[PDB]
């Protein structure tokens, strides 16, 4: 029937309304935000060419570090910064085909659909190697806004990534099945991490880069040991706050 | 939503969860 | 004493979508307090029910939130929809956004259409719902034949239309290859009843805005992710 | 019978903060008995809480545990110090020793003065804490502009001074690689309110020592391990 | 802690029998309804006991569903089926085709005869079980030494005869490499005890459908593959 | 059928096998 | 701290645990 | 004879072994 | 001595250990 849309919300019709119709709803809970979140999805890889007992060393090998900034949101080395940070856009790895991949990490689907503001969660994480060689690694977690460390080692053939308190992981051996996952709680100091823009500076001189908030992310991932993994996020306990446009899609 | 196992989680809910709480 | 344990055939698998949990490496950690929040939504059903708007093309092939009417009334419709979650003139609609991400819909869907001509200018439209088996509406007469609601203009700016969820089966697809029958359902087109009417002094096309959610209900189901495409 | 088991897919994984304990291969034995000790602690907050040693420098830039002041009242603070668990005036502090080793904090901190001139020495000193957003306070006009309190030298010798914990989240950063508005909050400034007053044969400058510790409702959390260094 | 296991000698081993489950990778959804169905069975006991026909040979051998009687009574019986579901003649009807999917059986078999002549044609049967032991009965005078009964023609038209289950062992086979005294029980024997019998005017060629089914007491047991064949 | 464990299942009904519904 | 099974312990107190004991 | 487990069977009785039953 | 764990052996008792008997 007739309403008025400038009111700024009008009423949610069935059939009934304006016919001879009846409501035909069946019970279905797939659509909460906590069930649809609380799955995994790819959103980073890694790749490291040094062995377990060294010392880390960042570095970068065609757009893939050994380390890595927990955030679906993309995240990349941004003007030289020693490891990654959070980016504001997305790039293409290649300067020619103007086709995916990307050089910047993050968890595409999240991207694509994330029709809120701000969100809460826990982060489950899972990496996976890409071959099946047997596995020698050491990951080292650091959380959000923490010293990375990035030190000597203090005994000689040691993997300088465990020398912490930090939550580190080591698998290794013929008997282990190439993969490594956990769950870590929210370390932000932020109460809810913004999901796509952050409208402000994040130091008081404002010189930072405008668009990124401060400490928005899960801490870090940094990993020795030979090899390339593949990471995934899963969202526990997700909440999320103020609905707001999803990407836009190209016209058909 | 996702988890549906019947038997109570080995981890402890502190531990196995980040632990909510109100400043007010 | 151990336990004899049978290593099942998957051994070490990681499951993506396994209903279970995984081992905690930094418990007993207060997530910071966010109580003074406010916005928070638990369903994503609530984003499909907000009517957003419909990409409706312009003469010059351009995309907009509206079309246009005047002191006439065609033999044909000022606009078609085909009712499919995959229709491209829903393609940027929250309620085309979030079930982009699941396979099945079912229920209501809410089609708003919000009259901005002048005040001086009355009109009537007729909004019609095909359900498919023998084709488009060729004319009113056949438009006429199926679901519809005649909109009369005047101090009530717009029209809420509901498309019936009329199908052969409970559920349909959200998106789909080929059409088939049970992710094609029929078609949405709005005729000019009698024309647009208005006094000297007043433009002779009126814009009508046009939007589309889920209605009360309608339901979406089982997590999936869309073809992927580059942004641009 | 034996039991079904899926093996996850981390197997064999070695992870350091597993709430969960081993295996025990030296089992029943009693722990060598130690009921007779003293000065047992539980809490790592209790370390923080007691005021130690600001590092202040001297005029050949040597560090030292106290600033000087005499009879005149210069227009700009005696000593600033920056409120961020990673100041490095506080380096040295067991507050700044233990937050080194935790990823976040909340509540008071507590500067401790000590005037150590001599009894026939007077005077009044303004300690001010001024919150971000506009910069260090350049005179005493705008350092009275924020928290601040008056010290008044006499029969008791120190003043206890609070640094409010305002901010914007709830918990704030130990540490950083470039200030952000979650790791620096702002800066504690000491001004000379009127000029250390004394008679004659009293030496022209007085000391006062200066010490920082955790105040009453200060906590840390997230347990991680700082920057290592080579000692020197 | 965590919990010692034996892995057992069997790691790894997919058994496509266990009567276990395996993990749920997108559990929490609705199984379309269906409510509205109809014709839904649980049993394939149900399909052994549907009569269906026995695939009979042609003067030009080929297959069909009955047999021809006439004016004469042969001294030899008019077909002849031996017990087994392994039979050729029965090869195509359901009781085949399931029994086809079991190791064994128990029970009664039913055999069904519908005459099919002209209403003015009269005449009587004689349809024989001989038990095995002592071969085919190759006789009326044999055939009659064992379990029988007279069908009798008139306004009824099918005769629902039942082959009892006589056997050493509780069960018995569904098929054999090599007959063995627990895959094949005797033979079915249908004699024409007096000749068929009618008035002028009437085709001298009557047709007898030849139908069979599991029984009353009917039961299959044992899940299995029957050997495979390429369709032609 | 088939089916013949006599511990409960790990995973809860709802996610071992698809909800069974009636439409009327 | 750092103990958040929910189970008890599989091993008997006094095997994974030294004994505490007082002297007096 | 040799069974000594004492947790039951995973697998239900009907299961795990043949059913005996008497046809008289 | 030398068995700390609480949950009961998974084999019974007989079989688990030989069987002490007195001949009187």
């Amino acid at each position: 029937g007739v309403d008025n849309a400038e009111k700024g919300k009008v009423s949610d019709d069935n059939a009934s309304t304006d016919f001879v119709a009846e409501p035909v709803k069946l019970p279905e809970n797939q659509t909460r935000v906590s069930f649809f979140y609380d799955r995994s999805t790819l959103s980073s890889v890694l790749q490291s060419t040094s062995d377990v007992s060294s010392k880390f060393t960042p570095s970068t090998a065609k757009n893939l570090q050994n380390s890595i900034l927990l955030t679906p949101l993309p995240s990349d080395i941004v003007n030289n910064s020693v490891l990654p940070e959070q980016e504001r856009w997305i790039s293409f790895a290649s300067p020619t085909t103007q086709k995916p991949p990307y050089k910047t990490k993050q968890d595409w689907n999240f991207i694509m659909f994330s029709p809120f503001t701000y969100y809460k969660c826990d982060l489950e994480v899972t990496l996976s190697k890409n071959d099946r060689e047997t596995i020698s690694s050491v990951v080292r977690y650091v959380p959000c806004g923490a010293p990375s460390d990035l030190s000597d080692q203090t005994m000689p053939q040691t993997p300088s990534l465990a020398d912490t308190r930090d939550p580190h992981m080591w698998v290794v051996g013929q008997g282990t099945t190439n993969q490594i996952s956990f769950v870590i709680p929210y370390t932000s100091p932020l109460s809810v991490l913004p999901s796509v823009w952050f409208n402000g500076f994040s130091n008081f001189d404002n010189s930072s880069r405008f668009g990124v908030a401060p400490n928005a992310d899960f801490g870090r991932l940094l990993l020795q040991g030979q090899g390339t993994f593949s990471v995934h996020y899963r969202y526990k306990k997700m909440r999320v706050f103020c609905p707001r446009p999803t990407v836009f899609i190209p016209w058909p | 939503g996702n988890e549906g196992v019947i038997i109570n989680n080995y981890y402890s809910n502190q531990y196995q969860n980040s632990i909510d709480l109100s400043a007010n | 004493s151990p336990f004899p344990v049978t290593v099942r055939e998957h051994a070490g698998t990681f499951f993506s979508t396994t209903p279970d949990t995984t081992v905690p490496v930094y418990g007993n950690t207060i997530s910071t307090p966010f109580d003074y929040m406010c916005g928070e939504f638990t369903d994503l059903l609530s984003l499909c029910k907000i009517p957003t708007f419909l990409g409706n093309l312009d003469s010059n092939k351009k995309r907009i939130p509206y079309f246009s009417a005047t002191n006439s009334t065609p033999a044909t419709p000022l606009v078609t929809y085909q009712v499919t979650l995959s229709c491209s003139c829903m393609a940027n609609s929250m309620l085309a956004a979030v079930a982009r991400n699941f396979n099945q819909y079912r229920g209501s869907l809410n089609y708003l259409f919000v009259f901005t001509g002048s005040a001086m200018t009355k009109g009537k439209f007729l909004i019609s719902y095909t359900p498919p088996g023998a084709g488009e509406p060729k004319t009113l007469d056949q438009a006429m034949q199926a679901t519809y609601a005649i909109w009369d203009l005047g101090l009530n700016s717009s029209y809420n239309f509901t498309v019936p969820f009329i199908s052969p089966t409970h559920y349909r697809q959200t998106s789909y290859n080929t059409p088939t029958i049970t992710s094609v359902d029929g078609w949405l087109t709005v005729w000019q009843l009698t024309p647009l009417t208005y006094p000297l002094g007043v433009p002779n096309d009126s814009h009508i805005l046009t939007l589309v959610s889920g209605g009360d209900d309608f339901t979406l189901r089982m997590p999936v992710t869309f073809t992927k495409y580059v942004p641009q």
